[PDB]
């Protein structure tokens, strides 16, 4: 009746372990994809620039 | 009369106020709880256990282990009754028109 | 070990955080050692430090001329005398 | 003195030792306290972060 109890919070943090290692995955490639579009944009602006 | 407190007498302060017209139950006070990891606590058991989210949205039920109930609700009920009645109807019992159940209630309480 | 950023007297020195350095010293050391004295310092002497004595120096020597004095001296009482009225010493001590 | 009058040595050994005991015994109370207290830094350990851009994850850094 107790080792339900603590399999039961064990297998909980484990199943936050991996939520959190996907989760965070996610939310990284994000903004890396978010930074790489916004270096090209960045790059076609100076490719436009004008001036000396 | 009224002494200041320094910071080192606060955490008998906490469990032991001085006296005022509205005191609580300080031998109450060491009972009263309000658990902010109920539900988190309760969610995180019920996953493990292999439950979804909807399924321990349904089953989760609020906390019992809070503050007690005042017992003054089940033991004066009748007469707390009058008295709301008598407020309702005299505008919260201005210029002393509840004194007569207050006063009962007051008695049945204190008992001298 | 409830509130570990609130209690630093009961957290890991500085150096624990670093990462880097016959027996070595250990990694891992805590503020609360600080609370007691023969930590870090040995024991070393110990329980001898108190018999190091030394002895006093007072001398109890004074000419006593008394060639100088031709009058008596008044002297104190220091106990009552027992070896008179022994038997009501009890009864009669609270009088003058 | 030492071979017929002396029993103040043995019993400040039996203290000494005694008080060995006692510092060891506080020496790995404060170690372990130390101890938890950076094991509650395991939370906040991320090692996605430990990832670089568009390059796969390590099992080093305890996936």
């Amino acid at each position: 009746n107790a080792f339900s109890s603590f399999d039961a919070c064990r297998t909980g943090l484990l199943k936050q372990q991996s939520a959190a290692v996907e989760n965070s995955l996610v939310r990284q490639n994000m903004a890396d994809v978010r930074a790489k579009a916004l270096f090209e944009r960045r790059a076609v602006l100076l490719d436009l620039v004008e001036g000396k | 009369a009224a002494s200041t407190i320094p910071i080192s007498q606060w955490p008998s302060l906490l469990y032991a106020p001085p006296s005022s017209p509205a005191n609580p139950a300080v031998e109450a006070l060491p009972e009263m709880q309000f658990d902010d990891l109920h539900y988190p606590r309760q969610m995180l058991l019920c996953r493990g256990a292999g439950y979804s989210l909807e399924q321990c949205n349904r089953m989760a039920q609020p906390d019992a282990r809070v503050t007690p109930e005042n017992p003054a609700e089940k033991l004066l009920k009748e007469e707390a009754v009058a008295a709301i009645a008598c407020l309702s109807q005299r505008e919260g019992g201005k210029d002393e028109q509840c004194r007569y159940y207050i006063e009962r209630m007051y008695k049945l309480a204190n008992k001298e | 070990p409830f509130m570990w950023r609130q209690r630093a007297y009961c957290a890991p020195v500085p150096s624990a955080f670093a990462s880097q350095q016959g027996v070595r010293k250990p990694l891992l050391r805590s503020n609360s050692e600080s609370l007691s004295v023969f930590s870090q310092i040995p024991d070393g002497l110990l329980g001898h430090t108190t018999s190091v004595t030394m002895g006093n120096s007072d001398i109890f020597f004074l000419p006593k001329p008394s060639n100088l004095l031709k009058i008596a001296l008044p002297a104190f009482v220091f106990m009552p005398n027992l070896t008179i009225f022994t038997r009501a010493f009890p009864f009669y001590a609270h009088t003058s | 003195r030492l071979t017929f009058f002396d029993t103040e040595s043995v019993a400040l050994q039996s203290r000494l030792r005694y008080a060995e005991k006692q510092k060891l015994f506080h020496q790995e109370l404060d170690r372990e306290l130390a101890a938890g207290h950076i094991a509650s830094l395991v939370a906040e350990y991320d090692p996605v972060a430990t990832r670089l851009p568009f390059q796969p994850m390590q099992d080093r850094y305890r996936v």
